[PDB]
């Protein structure tokens, strides 16, 4: 695999070059320790075993560098493998952050939660397990093969052969292997999709008192298929006994070989026996790649999702409130398309009440606004300045925006609360913590702002959590702030505290609010009714209410939710 | 450790004759390397051709039969493991047709899918490779030691060196690394769960930026550290085993406890061959138990899954529309009380709702309402009737429920509706739609009332809410269980949903589980629930001027 060239750190290039030249000469000495077998063992079989002596002697020294040749290359290969784990993870770690959001689907957020976490100790031992040993035995068979051809033309030349055709067994094996494997899961995947059904809608069948006819149904079917699934896998039978027939059969072609060539006269007896021997020698190493083949295959899964990782995209570089104003946008999740011609102009510093349906792209229209996405046409500009063209600190200082999850970690309230700011005063974070509706909070907590707020040290509600989101946001000196409502009925003070945020909040910034209920929107001082992703109706709450449109069966709608309760009317 | 035995307990005749057949078939691969030792024999006494060719007949014959009794081995293993499998998946069906419904809101365990799709497939590797590698990684080198030790005690044991040498060294790390090897899982978890949190608070990081990126780098830091402090004081003694057990090591130690026999006389020249041709690949086969014994522990696991499964306590059934509550306590895991003697009687036609803060234990009292589990203690009853003892038809068509997380059933528009009653017209799912607030949106869809449902279609969390509610609607249940986190499950269309609820509640014995107090004051009862138990029962009013815990909680909204 190529890749293991750019995962290595560069100042161990050197350390690379050493290992590949000691794996050479490590190679280089097993297959000299390999075929000294033949003089060796013809001295043995003679009738004067006393000359095995000098031969023995060559092959003990062979195999004292071997050894110290082997420890060498054992030393750089831990060396090299944690320097690479270390390499990988750090630039892991930081790419991350500068990969646009648009890659993080969930198959690829999938893929880099594995490569993260899952790489540490595979990649750690990753070249002494997998590469050394594979390395190794798939060279050797070479080296003894045309080492052999000194010995004999034709039976190195057929050990080469050789060579050439176990290596193509050992790939079809592990296509047959795999393929095999993947028929099995599809199968298995097959007879149990209509079990999960079976779960899933347990509740309704239930309830519907239609779980014993369900049931007998799930029952017939799962008969019906296993009565044709009797002629399944006709292609795993040669998926291991092919390597190892194919190997058992140059094996004893080899032998055959010998022997013709002791018959023919070519040879003597005690080397044919030599021979025969070493070309054992030569067949040793292909039941190593079979018995690694697994280890290799899990090891090119994990380059593979550490290269796409690696690969990801990578968003383009280039105090008075700004006039955010869009020029036909568009923006599509893959093929879907969320946004279709949107144009608006939002005044410096009135708060804009985004509202409309589900699935409109409101959240998508926010997150377009505070640059997280990219406008996929058109042009999103903040004072006539476009958003791609900022630069990075610049495009941090610029928005500020409340999630419609909190997104919080594990730590103190208060270390959550200075992430907007870190450098902030404490009179600023009070002032935030106030604006917030915090305070409140910090009598409920008992070490007060200091108060772990991780799961493991406090369980926060939805309001909680909110609140100091909120917080988050008013801390930073944003000229924006975008506001993605997720207000919980459960906690009127989220809704007060949102209020005060867009009134309360002293600092002169254009806001943007994605709202659900009118508590918030009361005090927006234009509107955006967002539908299908293109704007309906635009214009100011009275108007929009004067003129009876779409916003205000929208504001009956919600008025009257409001006054709802059971057992009456 | 039995139930892992006891799910396998038809297989044991089978696996024995697989295994059998498994050791014959290594027994045979192994054949050619002693018919080698034959050959060099035979050249050695120089004798007729025919001599040769029989041999090679024999090793012909007996690769073939290898080769066929392989094929014919994992043909019958293949269709013995389907045959046990469908078998397995049929038992499963009716499994999960008599859990309680409560068992699949399960957490802290391994979902349905890993559950029967990847440990059956577990299960079948398990019975198709593992057993049969592992008797093939245990069988070979016996063997092996069997037949070198048969050619010539003397240099059999000079091979116990290495193997002994590589015992020892594994022993001695495994020891001193015993608490870093033990912690080795934790920090695993650890690192993933901090993966996981990181990659989720990505937009935190693109906006806020801060530490949120160096609080994940120094876990990482610190793990790689970890990693390294823990394998580089064992470098010397790794790469000393691993170099103690290749087959050149293996070779050399043959040939110098061999030479100095054969040039002695004290040991036949053909009788070192068997060592020179299977014993030296001794280290490489020894290694590779730990393989098959590992694959059989991770099959092993996954069948004790499955029968942990099956042997899971399953409803027994023992033996206008009021529910009582009689000193019912509950216990999801012993030892544990989440409901604690609380008595209740949900009189006819009334609605009485159920309060509490976050975590009380509000809707678990539902769920053993609608007998989502069995009380331990004290009995439900229904009409009169217990719970226990009434048949699921008999009390599903008297308790019914709307639950948050609705789920619809693969069929068309006009089948979810009218699952509890298919035999219902089609004007009747109409009117019944027209009653949920969803005939307006039915109609809008391009099949209409056709369309087909199931695992993802066209309709929104707030529409298949409402189609649920209209099979709710139409089922006619007298008793009614009601979750009022449905009311603003989708914020947008909570209108429509509180119309559907509004008409659902008409005549019904209700018993909200109510989130949201001001959509309770007209409710006929309130009940204020805080650890597991009644504390204040009565209206709105009268709870309010008692001065207790419900003044408290209406003052905090
Ligand atoms: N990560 C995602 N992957 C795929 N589709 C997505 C993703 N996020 C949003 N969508 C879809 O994109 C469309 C627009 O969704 P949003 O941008 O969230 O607009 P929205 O109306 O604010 O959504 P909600 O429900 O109100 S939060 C919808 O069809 C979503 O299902
Ligand atoms: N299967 C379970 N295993 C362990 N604890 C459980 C289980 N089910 C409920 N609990 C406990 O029961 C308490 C909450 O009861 P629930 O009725 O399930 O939730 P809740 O009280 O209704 O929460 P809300 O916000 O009021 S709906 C907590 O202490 C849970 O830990």
């Amino acid at each position: 695999i190529r890749t293991l060239l750019r995962l290595v750190p560069a100042e161990k290039r050197g350390a690379v070059a050493g290992y590949a030249v000691l794996t050479l000469l490590s190679v280089l000495l097993r297959a000299v320790g390999a075929v000294l077998l033949i003089p060796l063992l013809a001295a043995l079989f003679s009738d004067t075993p006393s000359d095995a002596w000098l031969w023995l002697g060559w092959l003990t020294a062979v195999t004292l560098a071997g050894w110290v040749t082997d420890t060498n290359t054992a030393r750089l290969g831990f060396d090299l493998g944690f320097a690479v784990l270390s390499r990988t993870q750090h630039d892991m770690a930081d790419r991350l952050p500068n990969v646009a959001m648009s890659w993080f689907t969930p198959d690829n957020t999938a893929t880099a939660r594995q490569a993260i976490a899952a790489t540490g100790p595979e990649l750690a031992g990753l070249v002494v397990n997998l590469l050394t040993p594979l390395i190794g035995a798939a060279l050797l068979p070479a080296a003894i093969g045309v080492a052999l051809l000194f010995v004999s033309v034709p039976l190195g030349l057929a050990a080469l052969a050789g060579v050439a055709v176990l290596f193509g067994a050992l790939a079809l094996s592990g296509r047959l292997s795999r393929a095999a494997d993947k028929v099995a899961g599809e199968t298995n995947s097959a007879f149990t999709e209509r079990i999960i059904e079976f779960a899933r809608t347990q509740q309704a069948l239930r309830a519907a008192r239609r779980v014993e006819p369900a049931r007998s149904q799930v029952g017939s079917a799962l008969a019906a298929q296993h009565g044709a699934g009797l002629r399944l896998l006709t292609m795993q039978i040669p998926g291991q006994v092919l390597f190892s027939l194919a190997g058992q059969v140059a094996l004893i072609g080899f032998a055959g070989m010998a022997v013709w060539l002791t018959v023919r006269g070519q040879l003597g007896v005690p080397e044919a026996i030599a021979l025969i021997v070493v070309l054992v020698r030569y067949l040793e190493p292909f039941a190593a790649i079979a018995d690694l083949a697994p280890a290799l295959e899990t090891t090119r899964a994990t380059l593979n999702r550490i290269q796409a990782v690696l690969d990801a995209p990578t968003l383009p570089a280039g105090g008075a409130a700004p006039s955010i104003e869009f020029d036909d946008v568009r923006f599509s999740y893959g093929d879907e398309v969320v946004l279709d011609g949107v144009s608006f102009t939002l005044r410096p510093g009135n708060t804009t009440a985004i509202v409309g349906p589900s699935g409109s792209g409101k959240t998508t229209i926010l997150s377009l606004i505070a640059g997280l996405q990219q406008p996929a046409s058109g042009r999103v500009l903040l004072d006539g300045v476009d958003v791609t063209t900022l630069d990075p600190e610049a495009r941090r200082a610029a928005v500020s925006v409340v999630f419609q999850h909190p997104y919080l970690f594990d730590g103190t309230l208060r270390d959550n609360v200075l992430v907007g700011d870190p450098e902030a005063d404490p009179d600023d974070v009070t002032a935030a913590m106030r604006l917030a509706r915090v305070d409140e909070l910090l009598d409920r907590l008992p070490d007060g702002d200091a108060t772990v707020v991780g799961e493991g040290g406090t369980a926060l509600s939805g309001g909680e959590r909110q609140r100091v989101s909120i917080a988050r946001a008013l801390l930073k000196p944003a000229p924006v702030l975008l506001v993605d409502e997720a207000t919980s009925a459960l906690d009127n003070a989220n809704e007060a505290a949102v209020v005060d945020a867009l009134t309360a909040d002293p600092r002169p910034r254009t806001r943007v609010i994605v709202a659900h209920r009118l508590a918030s929107i009361r005090h927006a001082d234009r509107v955006l009714f967002v539908e299908a992703g293109r704007v309906v109706e635009d214009g100011a709450i009275d108007e929009l209410l004067a003129a009876g449109g779409r916003f205000a069966q929208f504001w009956a709608q919600q008025q009257a939710a409001s006054e709802w309760a059971i057992g009456s009317t | 450790a039995e139930a892992g035995s006891r799910l396998l307990a038809p297989l044991k005749k089978p696996l024995i004759v697989s295994g059998v057949l498994q050791a014959l078939i290594t027994l045979i691969e192994l054949a050619p390397f002693v018919l080698l030792v034959e050959l060099a024999r035979l050249l050695l006494g120089g004798a007729e051709a025919e001599r040769l060719w029989t041999l090679g007949l024999t090793a012909v014959s007996l690769i073939g039969l290898g080769a066929v009794l392989a094929a014919a081995m994992t043909l019958w293993l293949h269709r013995v493991d389907a045959r046990f499998a469908h078998e397995l998946r049929g038992r499963l069906l009716t499994k999960l047709s008599r859990l309680p419904l409560g068992w699949f809101t399960r957490r802290g365990s391994a979902s349905t899918k890993q559950l029967v799709q990847d440990d059956t497939l577990a299960l079948h590797y398990l019975i198709t490779h593992a057993i049969p590698d592992a008797v093939a990684a245990v069988v070979a080198p016996v063997a092996v030691l069997v037949y070198l030790f048969v050619a010539d005690w003397r240099v059999a044991l000079v091979l116990f060196i290495p193997v002994l040498v590589y015992l020892v060294l594994m022993s001695v790390m495994t020891i001193q690394s015993g608490s870093k090897i033990a912690q080795a899982p934790r920090w695993a978890e650890r690192m993933g769960g901090e993966a996981g949190a990181f990659l989720e608070g990505q937009p935190v990081i693109r906006i806020f930026g801060g530490a949120a990126a160096s609080r994940f780098r120094r876990r990482l830091d610190d793990y790689i550290d970890f990693l390294v402090s823990w394998q580089r004081p064992f470098v010397g003694k790794k790469t000393l085993m691993d170099l103690v057990t290749r087959p050149a090591t293996f070779l050399w130690i043959i040939l110098v406890a061999g030479v100095p026999l054969v040039v002695t006389g004290r040991m036949d020249p053909v009788n070192l061959l068997p060592f020179l041709l299977l014993g030296t690949t001794f280290g490489a086969r020894l290694l590779g138990i730990g393989y098959g014994l590992s694959g059989i522990q991770t099959g092993m696991l996954a069948a004790r899954r499955i029968q942990t499964v099956l042997d899971e306590p399953e409803l027994v059934v023992r033996d206008p529309g009021t529910v009582e509550l009689d000193r019912v306590s509950f216990e999801y895991r012993p030892g544990v009380p989440v409901i604690r003697d609380v008595t209740l009687t949900l009189r006819p036609g009334t609605v009485t709702a159920l309060v509490g803060p976050s975590g009380s234990g509000k809707s678990t009292l539902a769920a053993l309402v609608a007998r989502f589990h069995d009380v331990t203690q004290g009995a439900i009853r229904v009409d009169g009737r217990d719970i226990r003892t009434l048949t699921a038809d008999e009390l599903y068509r008297r308790v019914g429920f709307v639950l948050q997380d609705a789920q619809l059933v693969h069929g068309s528009v006009a089948e979810n509706i009218a699952l509890a009653e298919p035999d219902a017209g089609l004007e009747r799912i109409r009117t019944a739609a027209r009653d949920a607030q969803i005939h307006d949106r039915i109609t809008r869809m391009p099949d209409g009332y056709d369309s087909v449902l199931g695992a993802g279609s066209a309709l929104s969390g707030g529409e298949r809410q409402r189609v649920t509610i209209a099979r709710a609607i139409l089922a006619d249940t007298p008793v009614l269980v009601l979750d009022e986190a449905t009311a603003f499950a989708d914020p947008e269309s909570e209108y429509l949903v509180q119309q559907a609820i509004n008409r659902l509640t008409r005549d019904r014995t209700v018993l909200v589980i109510a989130h949201r107090l001001h959509t309770i004051t007209h409710a006929d009862q309130i009940v204020v629930l805080d650890d597991g138990r009644i504390v204040e029962v009565g209206t709105h009013d009268e709870l309010l001027a008692a001065g207790g815990r419900y003044r408290g909680l209406w003052d905090s909204g």
